[PDB]
């Protein structure tokens, strides 16, 4: 099965995840309501387009890593 | 064309490489390389079609992408070739790579902005246009997100792997390609992207000109592996769904196969490449 959904405020920003030029993805992540491209690796880990060489265990971890990367910057829709 | 270790370029060579890169940026050509790479990074998946990354064609695909970029550079200045960055050796921020006469240094701590070198946003000459967030300036955090670049010993461990790639031909594979790419093992190529940080850690990593020098050394390590293993060759060799087999053509070009790219000497040589 896909991971569970999530919704929290992380470093002042709303991150959400939910099961569902770029790929499939059976999972969607948003940062302040803007979709963040994320992808699942064969081993179960996740990456996003702003950390695409750095596997993290879960989609929330990928959302949080994107907030850390963005340093307050609005995401652009993909 | 000879590809040289960046650490050995003369002042004139550095100057001409920087100027050719900036002219490709000015003319709009540079950004379309950034966009091509991001499209493939976002579409290559372990369970579906995969061509530029996480798959056997990661190496020939980047070889041809770098050849496209080198040819575009040469269209501006035919003397210029892509240099390579041996990150096993030049592993500190004090490498001349990161000097103001070449690529510029790390980003300031507030916002990651590169403040010197020819690609600093303040020059007016390096807008970040193909991007996934609002920021339009080049960013780096050298050594920020991972402490250390791969070491020579770590590279040697990867070069000793005899099989080119193995089923399932994706980020879970054993074999040389995936250990070089870095999804399994001590991690070579992926970890360098993470160590530079900034746009180099993202799907729009060719925004940083170091992308090319990184991939030129990854490409040299493929050549080195071929010399250590003359009895090993690209796999798979036919009929594999979702994966570019040896004699199948590759997107976006559609007119070239891994088979056409195995021998770099058809296109370029290195300043030094040990024999078998
Ligand atoms: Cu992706
Ligand atoms: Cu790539
Ligand atoms: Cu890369
Ligand atoms: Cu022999």
């Amino acid at each position: 099965a896909a991971p569970e959904s999530f919704d929290e405020v992380y470093k002042g920003r709303r991150i959400q995840g939910r099961p569902a030029h770029e790929h499939g993805g059976g999972y969607e992540v948003f940062v302040d309501g803007v979709q963040l491209h994320v992808m699942r690796n064969a081993d179960g880990s996740w990456i996003s387009v702003v950390s695409h060489y750095d596997p993290v265990p879960t989609p929330r971890a990928a959302a949080r890593a994107a907030v850390d990367e963005l340093q307050g910057a609005p995401l652009l829709p993909f | 064309t000879v590809r040289k270790n960046q650490a050995t370029l003369t002042a004139d060579e550095k100057r001409r490489f920087v100027a050719a890169v900036l002219e490709l940026k000015r003319s709009g050509r540079y950004d379309e390389f950034v966009r091509t790479h991001n499209e493939f990074i976002m579409s290559d998946t372990d369970s579906g079609e995969r061509t530029g990354h996480r798959s056997p064609s990661f190496l020939p695909w980047h070889r041809r992408f770098l050849l496209d970029f080198e040819q575009a550079l040469q269209s501006v200045d035919s003397s210029v070739t892509l240099p390579y960055w041996d990150w096993s050796a030049d592993r500190t921020v004090r490498a001349s790579l990161w000097a103001p006469d070449f690529l510029g240094g790390t980003g300031r701590s507030t916002d990651g902005r590169v403040m010197d070198g020819p690609f600093a946003a303040s020059t007016g000459n390096w807008p970040i246009n193909v991007r996934v967030d609002s920021r339009t300036y080049l960013r780096r955090s050298l050594g920020g997100s991972v402490a250390e670049l791969p070491t020579r010993a770590e590279v040697e461990s990867v070069l000793a792997i005899s099989a080119y790639d193995l089923p399932p031909y994706n980020s879970a594979s054993e074999g040389f390609r995936n250990h070089l790419e870095g999804w399994r093992g001590v991690n070579l190529h992926n970890r360098v992207h993470v160590w530079v940080g900034g746009q180099m850690a993202t799907g729009v990593s060719p925004n940083d000109p170091v992308f090319w020098l990184h991939h030129a050394y990854v490409d040299k390590l493929w050549a080195e592996w071929q010399r250590r293993h003359p009895d090993s060759a690209y796999v798979p060799t036919g009929g594999t769904p979702d994966v570019v087999d040896l004699n199948e053509t590759m997107k976006p070009w559609n007119t070239v196969r891994p088979a056409d790219l195995l021998d770099h000497t058809a296109y370029y040589t290195f300043d030094a490449l040990e024999h078998h």
